């Protein structure tokens, strides 16, 4: 039952220890054409594909409350990187998938969430981080968290040079407990894919 | 990829002993000790896994002892019953498949340890 | 696509897994009855010869394809270049019978002699590998298509008609020594 | 009829051109044609 | 693969490129396969080529792999998944079903392509394929067996025989 | 009557001294999806737009047979430049428009043509350059040549790093003759726009 | 069928005599046939 296969563009991702997909704050995009862009917007289907990233090394020394973030979008080299630098205004939702493979004899729990409009959390607010679109990663049950969120912001189109709405966040809810037959460290990798990449207002070249 | 430093080498007579230490910064990959004999190719000596199994070259088997400390992020090589042959520069960095002892020509090395056994 | 590998069942996943599209295919040239139907030389030529399709070179097209199937059946066509008359005997005639004209005897024409022979073995299908012996390595004496005799045979070519192959076997290619891939001359326009 | 390109029928009968089969099934096509395809499990296109 | 083993072992390193081979039916990694055994007797080919990866680890070890098809045009093949992730790739985990099938597509200018590397020219006309290892958990020695077979629309065209006798 | 307006993408070009559009070798593209690309091709609508270039200075000293070329595609900095460097195989037809503004008191004639598979012309073959898709530029009548050609080549998709099929070519058929009330030099500018930019086989990044 | 003057059909089939085309338009005839002709303007015959 727990065999999932996510396909974006011409790339795929299969997982045999999945727990489900978590839709955060909506199931789809709002109206993409608006009165501000004056209908001079287009869609770039070539950008909607995965790109990998490295979050952190989940060791045994990190206690409750270790918070590791990734402000999206990040420094991208593919077609998305050129889109950020070539068109003035962009908008896109995210489809994020985080994997932390140990083996079934470890223990511990990761809270993987997506936070809009990141702001540094005080040691007390971290107890309510579960208000956001989130899942859990527990080597007892699963090894893959899969969240998907639309584009939400005060402006219909944004300038990702100045304002980065979403932030992927991973917190260690229960520290890793290892045995003689469990992994001694875990490496948490991320796999993110933009969806509905709309662009508007092309810029002059630097060549 | 990793920034790692070595220390502990020096000069000693035949039959002495030494303790080489290395400190690294990235992850928990299986480390090992390499030596470049004077005028010979760089060769692996002893390799250790991630918190566990160790493996030694045929010649240095039984006289050396490698150990790891995960908390301090350090690896140690205790050298006993030294011989004039063991003089070289003792580098340390990651190693793949400590069973077969296949070293990694991956990247940059840090030259920090020089051992000179006398006789 | 994901499956239980140890089941050994076939899995043929196509491009539509990631947005592609499978195109049309035409496989005439890799058909058995077609690819096996062409002349190949036999390099074991003597005053007398026993037509055995296993004397073909183990690397030529028809030869090495035939060695990649356990059982086979096919009628034959031969092209012989001889001096004198060419006498043929079926599967099982005594050797002395090769010396009489009552058997199929072709009198030589200028270029060469091209004959068509039927499958005459008593076994329902022949074999290229035989596990065991036949006397009370080498295949038994009854795996052949007859025998030919002339004063001196110069060149013999065989052709398998109506080929039928069963039970495939390993087929090899030339090993690459140290290169990343095998590199050889390809025909290219001069100058 | 592999590798034969004559339009006219053979001049000699079917009894003399080749042997005649007697009686009293393509396996690998059946094997390769029933090969599992598509995907397995769930799908999020 | 190296030393004539059909499996690649999980490596403990910061470099996570398990293997890399050219998409050419004459490649060194394909020198023993039946597919190349046929294709050595034909001039041109066309279609998709399937690769089957089978995990052979113990129940207490996990891993997550990725295979990407790097088309021709790049000078140096990528050495890390963060960089090769932009090609056509696929990722898979290890669980109950231990097999994974990836269809190396046929993407090239001419509708048919040769089955022999022409001359001392390098950088194969068809691109490479790189099998990476994203991460692994407690799989120190456990292997991954790789096999290759034909696709749903593979086709060989012109018969020859180049083997010297 | 002679007022033409060509719009490509989000850019336009109006001319009030036009003579018509010349379709070379066809009126539209052939089948873009083929058996070679395995249906893994896409279309980039963001590339179909004009970009300017400078061909040569038509002075009075240049005699009959001065041939000035431009092998397309050239070094482009926009989205087309990134497409050439990011996707292995491309294909696109061309829509070229050449302008040489003097004033109606000059004389002379330019032969503006598009040549497939350029090869250096001997002094004799130039008398038949009119076999190719061409127009004339004569300051007596018009100031704008407008040719449009599909993508033709031996391969359905090409690698513009190695093979450049089309070549824009301008030849001085009759030298410029100036008066006291005519321009003393003319500057020939080009305005080219790719159409039907299809791409296939994306490449790894250099970042 | 340019430059072939045999009344009888070819002895070998269409598959062996030549290659076979596959599928998935004479331009210059269309160009030269739509050439403007006649006169332009007025006429006083």
């Amino acid at each position: 039952d727990r065999t999932l296969t996510t396909r974006n563009g011409h790339t795929t991702s299969t997982t045999q220890s999945s727990v489900g997909v978590t839709y955060g704050y909506s199931t789809g995009e709002d109206h993409v054409s608006g009165p501000n862009t004056s209908g001079l917007e287009t869609r770039v289907t070539q950008a909607e594909r995965f790109f990998k990233k490295h979050l952190f090394n989940w060791t045994t020394d990190k206690p409750f409350g270790h918070l590791e973030k990734l402000k999206l979008p990040t420094d991208h080299k593919g077609v998305y990187g050129h889109l950020v630098d070539s068109f003035a205004y962009m908008r896109n939702g995210w489809d994020v998938e985080v994997s932390a493979v140990g083996n079934q004899f470890n223990g511990g729990c990761l809270l993987v969430a997506m936070v809009p409009e990141w702001k540094k959390f005080t040691p007390r607010e971290k107890y309510q981080l579960t208000l956001f679109p989130h899942q859990f990663i527990s080597p007892r049950t699963n090894m893959t968290a899969h969240i998907t969120v639309p584009y939400l912001g005060v402006n219909r189109y944004d300038q990702y040079k100045k304002h980065k709405p979403w932030t992927l966040v991973v917190m260690v809810v229960s520290p890793l407990t290892t045995s003689s037959i469990g992994a001694t460290e875990i490496k948490v990798y991320a796999n993110i894919a933009p969806t509905h990449v709309h662009v508007a207002g092309e810029l002059p070249s630097k060549e | 990829q990793v920034q790692l430093q070595e220390s502990g080498g020096g000069l000693v007579q035949a039959g002495g002993s030494l303790r080489l230490s290395c400190v690294y910064s990235g992850g928990a990959y299986s480390m090992g000790w390499y030596r470049q004999a004077p005028g010979k190719q760089r060769e692996l000596v002893a390799a250790i896994t991630d918190d566990g199994i160790t493996n030694y070259r045929d010649t240095v088997k039984g006289r050396f002892t490698i150990s790891r400390d995960n908390a301090k992020k350090a690896v140690y090589l205790q050298m006993n019953s030294l011989k004039p042959e063991d003089t070289a520069v003792y580098h340390c960095n990651t190693v793949r498949r400590v069973a077969t002892l296949s070293g990694s020509s991956s990247g940059s090395w840090g030259q920090g340890t020089q051992v000179t056994v006398s006789s | 696509t994901t499956s239980a590998g140890e089941s050994a069942d076939p899995v043929t996943t196509t491009v539509e897994n990631y947005g592609g599209e499978t195109q049309v295919q035409r496989r005439h040239h890799t058909d058995v009855g077609f690819i096996m139907d062409r002349f190949v030389k036999i390099n074991n030529t003597n005053p007398t010869h026993v037509i055995d399709l296993m004397q073909t070179h183990q690397h030529g097209l028809v030869g090495a394809l035939l060695r990649a199937a356990t059982y086979y059946f096919s009628d034959l066509e031969i092209v012989v270049r001889h001096e004198g008359n060419l006498t043929w005997v079926p599967n099982g005639a005594p050797e002395a019978a090769l010396s009489n004209a009552g058997n199929p005897t072709a009198y030589n024409k200028a270029p060469f002699t091209r004959l068509a022979l039927p499958y005459t073995a008593p076994h329902r299908v022949l074999a290229t590998v035989y596990n065991g012996t036949s006397k009370y390595t080498q295949l038994p004496a009854s795996f052949n298509f007859g025998a030919i005799r002339a004063t001196d045979i110069s060149e013999l070519l065989v052709r398998m008609k109506r080929a039928e192959l069963y039970c495939p076997r390993p087929l090899l290619a030339v090993e690459v020594t140290a290169q990343d891939r095998h590199k050889q001359k390809i025909i290219a326009p001069a100058k | 009829s592999g590798n034969t390109g004559s339009i006219i029928n053979n001049y000699y009968m079917q009894q003399y051109q080749n042997s005649m089969d007697t009686q009293l099934n393509d396996w690998f096509s059946k094997l390769a044609s029933s090969a599992f395809s598509g995907l397995f499990g769930a799908l999020l296109a | 693969f190296d030393d004539g083993k059909p499996y690649v072992v999980t490596r403990e390193d910061e470099q996570r490129l398990l293997a890399k081979f050219d998409v050419s039916l004459a490649a060194k990694h394909m020198s023993n396969t039946y597919l190349s055994g046929i294709a050595q007797y034909y001039a041109q080919y066309s279609g998709t080529i399937n690769l089957h990866f089978m995990f052979t680890g113990s129940t207490d070890s996990k891993a997550r792999y990725m295979v990407a098809y790097v088309p021709p045009g790049v000078e140096t093949p990528p050495d890390t998944p963060e960089r090769a992730a932009h090609c056509i790739h696929a990722e898979w985990d290890t669980g109950l079903n231990s097999k994974f099938t990836f269809s190396i597509p046929y993407v090239s200018a001419a509708d048919y392509a040769y089955t022999a590397s022409d001359v001392a020219e390098t950088t194969n006309v068809q691109g490479w394929v790189c099998i990476y290892q994203i991460t692994h958990g407690k799989a120190q020695n456990d292997t991954l067996v790789v096999s290759v077979s034909a696709g749903k629309d593979f086709e060989l065209r012109l018969p020859i025989d180049p083997r010297t006798q």
